[PDB]
């Protein structure tokens, strides 16, 4: 499974695949409804893409998780433990401090923080499309040598069953923080206040009850 | 008062600009000579008969 | 007053323009030494 | 393929290992002051750091300079690791962490 | 030369040696190998992706140099527009004096909008048919670049010799770009802070640390 | 007029024999030779795009009737809605004290819940759907995906080739005007905030005054 | 490249000059209130219309 010809689709025992889509790269659940991928090119540049999104957004969910549900369970304090409201604490009188005490970061400016994030984002980005000093000749998506410490995937095999649990859990985290991105739009509270309230009351706490009939002529 | 006048000496402006005019006077001026220059300075170089390099300039 | 001004800047602009764009024309080469 | 590489760029890396090995090595004083015939000919440019630095003579020979560069590894390294644990938590308690006996000459009477 | 060829300057620096695509070789202007998107591998949609880019630049260059004009024009000057922002320009057609070019009421006194539109439209609809189909009327233009004409729209000859030619179409790329970014600036700083383009900027040079995106607006976006 | 083969009407007129790309040969309905941004140059993204705008244009077909019809039919005195007979404003009738009750009679449809309805929805229509894309359903059809007809042509007009590709014209080109209509739909309700039957009466009472441009200055941004 | 260098080390020199000012004690101040003293410059004008005027 999860590969060839005899892999699960995106739709079922409804299934057909595209000729393009022969099952040879990690999570082709043959779900191509547009012909964006038509062109082996355009596909290894969308494959790229999907594999960096699913990485960042995995890392995103994690860090927009963390602080809040730490600041609601009181075991710390932080100036603004919400995901969409983390950024405005470099305004506050007193700085950002990292996890609440005055002795860990106490950052300042914020252009110093521009600066740096620049250039050392800068550089390991090129380090990361040219090879620096980490390897020359990697691969682009899977180097591996240095980024693999503990030697988890040596196995061709568990190489390939690594590869997809990664994919999915990033295509899970994608669609996680595009759900955060909304919600927060909408209710402007954050995921873990969200998921309280509706475990309080599920039929009342929801999406369609609450806003849905606001929608259209009404404030929210 | 009995009449008028400019009123800016001992004041402190820069390049004793009071009025717009003059600095778009001073800016179309400069930028028709620059202009003027600027077009014809590939051809004064060549009258030297050799290339503007890293070597080029009155060396010693 | 303004204009008498504005007349003055304008020709005091233009001559030292022509003079510092005439001695950025390659001065140096312009003399008889071989 | 490399396991190694510039950081800035391509074709950055640039070793220059001539200048810590061999006979054109820097010594501990400069061209003008000392000449390259004064350096104890047991320090022949081959072990690392070596700057030709012995006024007392104490490298009589290989032997003693592999026990005398053993024992100056050891005491290195233990002097990385006590440099840095006694100068951090130190500057940690300072700046307002709450840690019992910053100070390292102070750190055993705390227990 | 300096902007064409394998030797050409490109978009990451040192580190863009390993980014560059096989079908980006040097050959067009503004070349610098940023295709990452991989949007622009089959060759048709790269020329009519370089057609589109190169009528966006020259739009975005006109709009951003007559966005900031009539603002320069008022402040800086004795014109009185009767409204100098550029996002607040359109609505003098509903003025009681209509729109009065420069600010004087005898230039052009437009008063329907309308009929304004509808003249936009023929003559727009007529140039752009033309440029289009790569032949105008009586059978103008026929035989010319559609995107480089030159000829009629080349007056002065600035274009007659193709390596002036090709330099010239490096510095026109790389200003429309600019001039792109800009207006993509103008847009979003109009939205945000509610001015003038040349106000925020005289702002600014009021006082640098005080008066930017993150001193004022950045914490009232969420 | 023509609209298959070199000779067919164009996007542009006369004019259109410049801007016509190689690859639109004028094979398939609805060709006026229209690909500026050269999105269409690849077959398989061609036909992928293709099926897309067919489906996109019988849906519009559908959505424009159905925002129409109600509010005809509340105006015309046939049916009282209420608040709901707006295309936008269904939520508000299902969200009734008394429910979406189905031409104001409550002995129609009496729907109560929302969750139901989403449920339903979605079963039948993933049934649905999947079905489509299989390619292969338990009904008759031809080997054709797009139009497959069959059990779904009862009265069947797609039998002579030459009214086939004449009504396949036909459905596409009004298609493309529910889609443009629909957008039209879209973009009134968020600007004006009425009903497409209140804009077009408005809009009636004084042409030269109640246009789009008279609220042009809504969305103006402010320090 | 030595110009640079040169260059480097005056602004260095500058920057020298601005930290006793602020940091280490301070300059003596003919203009501060009851009288000229050794003050310490906490907030200096560094606006571009300032500077260039
Ligand atoms: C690296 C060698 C080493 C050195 C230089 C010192 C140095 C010092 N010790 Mg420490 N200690 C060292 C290893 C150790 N000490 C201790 C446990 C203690 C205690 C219990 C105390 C000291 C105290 C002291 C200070 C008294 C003189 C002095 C600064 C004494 C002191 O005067 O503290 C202020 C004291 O109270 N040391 C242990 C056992 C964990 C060690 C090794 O395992
Ligand atoms: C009826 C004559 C005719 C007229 C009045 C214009 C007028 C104009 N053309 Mg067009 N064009 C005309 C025929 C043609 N044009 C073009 C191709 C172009 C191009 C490629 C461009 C213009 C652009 C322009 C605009 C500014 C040019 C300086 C201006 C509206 C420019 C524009 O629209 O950018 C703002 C520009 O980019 N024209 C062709 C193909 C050779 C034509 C054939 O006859
Ligand atoms: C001879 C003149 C002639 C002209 C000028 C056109 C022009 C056009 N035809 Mg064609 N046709 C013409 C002849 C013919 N057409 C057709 C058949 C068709 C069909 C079947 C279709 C077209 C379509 C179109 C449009 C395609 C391009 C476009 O949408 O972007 C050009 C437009 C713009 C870049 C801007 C428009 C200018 C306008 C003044 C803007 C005003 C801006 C706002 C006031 C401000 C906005 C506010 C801000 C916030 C955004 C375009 C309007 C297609 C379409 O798009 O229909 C809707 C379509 O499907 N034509 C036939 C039958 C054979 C013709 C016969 O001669
Ligand atoms: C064709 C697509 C489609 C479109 C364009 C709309 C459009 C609209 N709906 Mg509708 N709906 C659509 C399908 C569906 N809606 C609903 C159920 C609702 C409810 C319960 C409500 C709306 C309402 C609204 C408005 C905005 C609320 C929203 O975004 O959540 C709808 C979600 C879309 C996936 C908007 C005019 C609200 C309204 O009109 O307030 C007065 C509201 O109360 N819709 C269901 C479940 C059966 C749909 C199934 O496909
Ligand atoms: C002003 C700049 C200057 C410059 C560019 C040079 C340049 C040079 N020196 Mg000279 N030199 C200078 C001043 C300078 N020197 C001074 C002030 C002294 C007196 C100590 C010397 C004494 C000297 C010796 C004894 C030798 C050279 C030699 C050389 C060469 C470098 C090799 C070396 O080992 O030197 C390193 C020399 C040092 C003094 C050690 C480094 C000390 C650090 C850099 C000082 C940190 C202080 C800081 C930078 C200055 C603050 C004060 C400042 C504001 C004035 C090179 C040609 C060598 C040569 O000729 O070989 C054949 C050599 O033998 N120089
Ligand atoms: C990209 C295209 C572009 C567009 C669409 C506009 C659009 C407009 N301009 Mg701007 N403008 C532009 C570029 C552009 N401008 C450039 C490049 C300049 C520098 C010369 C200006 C300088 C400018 C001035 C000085 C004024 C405008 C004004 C206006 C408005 C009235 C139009 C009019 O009366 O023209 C009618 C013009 C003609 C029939 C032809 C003019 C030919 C010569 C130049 C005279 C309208 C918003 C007017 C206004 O309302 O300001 C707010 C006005 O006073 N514009
Ligand atoms: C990167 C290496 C380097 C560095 C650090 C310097 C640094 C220095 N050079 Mg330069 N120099 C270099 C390369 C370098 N040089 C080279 C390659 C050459 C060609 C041989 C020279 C040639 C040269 C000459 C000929 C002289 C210097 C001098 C000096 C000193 C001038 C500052 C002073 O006057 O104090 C006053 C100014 C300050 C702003 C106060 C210091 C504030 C601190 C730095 C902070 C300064 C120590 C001059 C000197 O002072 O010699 C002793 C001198 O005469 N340099
Ligand atoms: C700085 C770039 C130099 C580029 C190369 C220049 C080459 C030489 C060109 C010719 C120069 C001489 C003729 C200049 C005539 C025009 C100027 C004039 O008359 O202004 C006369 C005007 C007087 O402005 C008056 O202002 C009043 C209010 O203050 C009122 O408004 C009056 O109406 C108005 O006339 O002054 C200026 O424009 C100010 C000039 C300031 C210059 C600052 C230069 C800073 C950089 C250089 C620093 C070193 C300068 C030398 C110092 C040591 C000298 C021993
Ligand atoms: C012109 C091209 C546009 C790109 C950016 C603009 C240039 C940036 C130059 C300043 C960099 C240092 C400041 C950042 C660091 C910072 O914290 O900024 C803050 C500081 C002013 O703000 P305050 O100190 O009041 O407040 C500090 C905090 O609010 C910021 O976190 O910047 C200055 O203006 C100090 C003087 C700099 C003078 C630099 C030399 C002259 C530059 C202009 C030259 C004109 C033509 C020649
Ligand atoms: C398949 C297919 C096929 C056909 O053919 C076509 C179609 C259909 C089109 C397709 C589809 C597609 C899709 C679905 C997509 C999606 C996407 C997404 C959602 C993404 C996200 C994505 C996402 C992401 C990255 C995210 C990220 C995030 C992050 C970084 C974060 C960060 C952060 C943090 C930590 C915290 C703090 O406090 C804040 C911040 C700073 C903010
Ligand atoms: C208020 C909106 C008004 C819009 C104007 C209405 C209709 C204009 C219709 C068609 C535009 C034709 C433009 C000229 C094309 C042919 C040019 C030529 O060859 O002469």
């Amino acid at each position: 499974e999860w590969y060839g010809p005899n892999r699960p689709q995106f739709l079922g025992p409804f299934s057909n695949p595209p000729s393009y889509l022969k099952g040879e790269f990690p999570g082709d659940y043959g779900w191509d409804t547009a012909g964006l991928s038509a062109d082996p090119e355009t596909f290894a540049r969308y494959r790229e893409l999907e594999v960096i999104h699913a990485r960042w957004a995995m890392l995103g969910a994690l860090g927009c998780v963390t602080p809040e549900l730490l600041q609601r369970n009181g075991v710390a304090n932080f100036g603004e433990a919400v995901w969409f409201k983390a950024g405005a604490q470099i305004f506050q009188e007193g700085g950002l401090d990292y996890l609440g005490n005055p002795s860990l970061i106490h950052a300042q400016s914020i252009v110093a923080i521009l600066l740096t994030q620049l250039v050392l984002m800068g550089l390991i980005e090129g380090y990361r499309v040219n090879g620096g000093p980490a390897g020359e000749g990697l691969d682009a998506l899977y180097p591996g040598e240095a980024f693999d410490p503990l030697g988890l995937a040596d196995d061709p095999d568990t190489f390939a069953e690594l590869k997809v649990k990664e994919l999915k859990n990033g295509r899970l985290a994608m669609v996680s923080m595009l759900g955060f991105g909304v919600q927060g739009l909408i209710t402007r509270k954050g995921p873990i206040e969200n998921l309280a309230d509706h475990l309080a009351a599920p039929d009342a706490t929801n999406f369609w009850v609450d806003y849905a009939p606001k929608s259209a002529g009404i404030g929210y | 008062l009995v009449d008028d006048r400019l009123a800016g000496e001992g004041t402190g402006k820069i390049l004793g600009i009071n009025d717009p005019s003059l600095f778009w006077a001073i800016t179309i001026v400069f930028t028709i000579v620059w202009g003027v220059f600027y077009v014809s300075t590939r051809e004064i170089d060549a009258a030297s008969d050799r290339e503007n390099d890293d070597d080029f300039g009155l060396t010693l | 007053m303004l204009t008498l001004k504005i007349f003055v800047y304008t020709v005091v602009t233009f001559f030292v323009s022509l003079f510092i764009f005439g001695f950025l024309s390659n001065d140096p080469g312009r003399n008889p030494g071989q | 393929v490399s396991r190694s590489g510039g950081w800035l760029g391509s074709d950055s890396q640039n070793i220059n290992l001539d200048k810590w090995y061999g006979p054109d090595r820097v010594l501990y004083l400069p061209g003008g002051l000392l000449a390259r015939d004064e350096i104890n000919p047991v320090l022949n440019g081959t072990l690392p750091g070596d700057y030709g630095y012995d006024p007392l003579g104490l490298a009589k020979d290989a032997e003693t300079l592999a026990k005398y560069r053993a024992n100056e590894l050891l005491h290195a390294r233990w002097a990385m690791l006590a440099a840095a644990g006694a100068i951090i938590p130190e500057g940690l308690a300072a700046n307002g962490a709450d840690v019992k006996g910053a100070t390292w000459f102070e750190t055993g009477a705390a227990m | 030369s300096v902007w064409y060829g394998p030797d050409r300057p490109k978009f990451l620096g040192p580190f863009s040696d390993g980014l560059v695509p096989a079908y980006l070789t040097g050959e067009f202007p503004g070349d610098y190998g940023w295709d990452t998107s991989g949007l622009s591998a089959d060759p048709e949609t790269f020329k009519k992706y370089r057609t589109i880019e190169v009528i966006h630049a020259r739009w975005a260059m006109l709009g951003a140099l007559g966005c900031i004009f009539p603002e320069v024009l008022e402040k800086y000057s004795g014109v009185q527009f009767g409204e100098a922002v550029w996002f607040k320009a359109g609505a003098q057609i509903f003025a009681d004096g209509g729109l009065n070019y420069l600010g004087n009421s005898g230039l052009v006194h437009a008063q329907s909008i309308v009929a304004t539109l509808v003249v936009q439209v023929l003559l727009m609809g007529a140039v752009e048919i033309y440029r289009a189909n790569g032949e105008g009327p009586n059978g103008f233009g026929e035989g010319q670049d559609t995107l480089y004409p030159g000829g009629a729209f080349d007056p002065l000859g600035l274009a007659d010799d193709p390596d002036t030619l090709a330099e010239l179409k490096v510095k026109e790329i790389k200003n429309g770009r600019l001039a792109m970014l800009s207006m993509l600036g103008f847009f979003v700083q109009a939205i945000v802070t509610g001015k003038g383009p040349l106000d925020n900027l005289l702002q600014h040079l009021e006082e640098p640390g005080e008066f930017n995106f993150y001193a004022l607006y950045a914490n009232s976006l969420a | 007029v023509e609209f298959y083969g070199p000779d067919r009407a164009k996007w542009l007129g006369p004019f259109s024999e410049g801007s016509v790309p190689s690859y639109l040969k004028g094979e398939f309905p609805g060709d006026y030779g229209w690909d500026t941004a050269g999105l269409s140059a690849d077959p398989e993204t061609f036909a992928r795009y293709r099926e897309i705008e067919v489906i996109h244009a019988r849906w519009a077909m559908l959505g424009a009737l159905g925002c129409l019809t109600p509010e005809l039919l509340q105006n015309n005195g046939a049916a009282d809605f209420g608040e709901a007979a707006v295309w936008f404003k269904a939520g508000a009738s299902i969200f009734n004290e008394d429910g979406l009750n189905y031409l104001g009679n409550p002995s129609l449809i009496h729907a109560q819940s929302i969750v139901a309805v989403l449920l339903t929805q979605l079963v039948i229509m993933g049934a649905a759907e999947a079905y489509r894309y299989s390619g292969e359903g338990p009904v008759e059809t031809s080997g054709d995906s797009l139009y497959p007809g069959g059990f779904f042509d009862p009265l069947g007009l797609a039998d002579d080739p030459d009214t086939l590709a004449e009504l396949k014209v036909k459905e596409i080109k009004n298609g493309r005007l529910a889609m443009f209509s629909m957008f039209g739909f879209f973009v009134q309700g968020l600007v004006t905030g009425k009903s497409p039957l209140e804009n077009l009466a408005d809009h009636l009472a004084e042409p030269s005054v109640n246009n789009g441009f008279a609220s042009a200055t809504k969305f103006l941004p402010l320090p | 490249t030595i110009l640079g260098i040169h260059l480097i080390v005056l602004g260095l020199g500058a920057w020298l000059l601005v930290w006793k000012a602020m940091y280490f004690g301070g300059i003596y101040d003919t203009w501060a209130p009851g009288g000229g003293d050794v003050r310490i410059i906490t907030n200096p004008t560094v606006s571009p219309g300032v500077i260039f005027g």
